[PDB]
């Protein structure tokens, strides 16, 4: 319900790859690999 | 909330990850040959009496 919705943040805007820092990483051909921490877990919180 | 720029966009539930991963390769190559020949060559025989 919007009566029970609330602002978790004033903004949902995260440092603009932060996506990449998840990444798993392959050391042996040397490349990133795909999405394996959740980058973006904002967690109710407003950490700016 | 997904974010490239400051444009905002929403993940197909079948996407993993669309990030921009943003890299940047230039590669140029600039080749010369030249090669040149030059030959002269030359008789002259006379008489008189």
């Amino acid at each position: 319900e919007d009566s029970e919705r609330r602002p978790s943040c004033d903004i949902d805007k995260p440092p603009p790859n932060i996506e990449l820092t998840g990444n798993g990483y392959n050391e042996l051909t040397g490349q990133f690999r795909n999405r394996v921490i959740n980058t973006k877990s904002f967690g109710g919180q407003c950490r700016k | 909330p997904h974010y490239i720029l400051n444009t905002r966009f929403r993940k197909p539930y079948n996407v993993e990850s669309y990030t921009p991963q943003t890299q940047g390769k230039y590669e140029f190559i600039l080749k010369e040959y030249e090669s040149y020949s030059d030959f002269e060559r030359n008789v002259t025989e006379k008489m008189a009496s």
